[PDB]
């Protein structure tokens, strides 16, 4: 079968200030087959409370979710994104850089 | 407003 | 001003694990509006946009039967497919569908679409005069001389002409203090040095809606796509959208590069630069 690797985006929805609330967003797109696991990171322990959009796909047919869950940033709290799927052989870290 | 009929491949 | 309503249908096989996994939701333009979950304890299609609330019993008693009509077929479209590919009962498969109708700034039919495809590639697809079919496989062959026979085509034409446009013209009057919203992007660029003798040119493009936009690079006037790191458009989670540009410049150089942005809700296409 045709598999697609995830690409992957960890952002916030506003432009980051520390001490107020957010949404830290992790987007993973252009994936294939649909099942897939997405762990949002806080200092390296997996966040409680995170949410995500409905499976949709794009015009390729490759699939892409939504993963999130409000948020503060701080000055030296550290957040990131796991993914794993079966086109990765160990499961993908991205640092959530503020500036990206 | 989905398409009702239903088509098997 | 063009405007689109499209429904996107997902089902997964999981054997030993039960029946197919069944996912569906619609939109009218980059805006989700509705959403099935076969996994899910309501086993009805459900609200997801406030204009859409406002239909009544009738619209949600209707719209739930025949998604769950669509995940009956889905099913057995799977165990048909395997057939015609002679693949046997032990892996999981995918069959995706996706259909819908655009209208022009006047809100009127523009083009119809109905794709189907098997473990993410193209099974059969409506062609744009409505009337006829591309099978990619000659597997696909069978389901295209089937559903000539019985006139899909024709009822599918009906549907995306006539049903799909009137409906489509409701969702955007009904959501009319959103749905029909252009918010072009907020726009500005970063500079960050690399080294000594190379910087970094980023341009940012935020609280966009739709999401379609271009975004590109210009050094000299001349398109530098090759040269750019250009992410893929995401949503903020707000119903808008981000994405951003970026080239890494000579330092000194800079003023030669511009960021141009074309976006439908801005009335005139933009050209930063770095000042």
């Amino acid at each position: 079968m045709i598999q697609r690797t995830p690409k992957i985006q960890v952002y916030s929805r506003h432009p980051a200030e520390n001490g107020k609330s957010n949404f830290l967003n992790c987007y993973v797109s252009g994936f294939h087959p649909s099942d897939i696991e997405v762990d949002l990171l806080k200092n390296g322990e997996r966040i409680e409370k995170v949410e995500h959009s409905d499976l949709s796909f794009s015009k390729d047919w490759s699939f892409y979710l939504l993963y999130y869950t409000e948020f503060t940033p701080t000055e030296k709290d550290e957040y990131a994104c796991r993914v794993n799927h079966v086109t990765l052989s160990q499961p993908k870290i991205v640092k959530w850089d503020r500036d990206m | 407003f989905l398409w009702g009929p239903r088509a098997l491949v | 001003g063009s405007h689109s309503m499209r429904y996107f249908f997902t089902s997964v096989s999981r054997p030993g694990r039960g029946e197919p996994r069944f996912i569906a939701v619609g939109y009218v333009d980059d805006t989700q509006f509705v959403r099935f979950d076969s996994d899910a304890a309501s086993q009805r299609m459900e609200p997801r946009a406030p204009w859409i609330e406002q239909e009544g019993p009738e619209y949600w008693d209707g719209e739930t039967r025949k998604v769950k009509a669509h995940s009956q077929t889905h099913r057995v479209d799977l165990g048909t497919l395997r057939g015609y590919y002679n693949q046997s009962e032990a892996g999981s498969h995918t069959v995706q569908r996706m259909y819908g109708c655009d209208v022009g700034s006047d809100w009127r039919f523009l083009r119809g679409y109905h794709q189907y495809a098997y473990d993410g590639k193209d099974y059969i697809a409506l062609k744009e005069d409505l009337r006829s079919w591309t099978a990619a496989d000659m597997a696909a062959q069978t389901t295209k001389h089937k559903w000539e026979a019985a006139h899909v085509a024709e009822q599918l034409r009906a549907y995306l002409e006539g049903t799909c446009v009137e409906w489509l013209r409701r969702y955007l009057e009904n959501g009319k203090e959103t749905l029909q919203r252009t918010d072009a992007p907020k726009t500005h660029m970063t500079h960050h040095a690399v080294s000594d003798h190379e910087a970094t040119l980023r341009c940012w493009a935020l609280s966009f809606y739709p999401a379609e936009i271009t975004l590109t690079w210009q050094r000299d006037g001349e398109d530098q796509t090759q040269d750019t790191e250009l992410v893929e458009t995401r949503p903020a989670g707000d119903g808008t959208f981000q994405k951003w540009a970026a080239v890494v410049v000579p330092s000194g150089q800079e003023q030669r590069y511009t960021c141009h942005v074309q976006h439908e809700g801005l009335p005139k296409p933009l050209t930063l630069r770095w000042e």
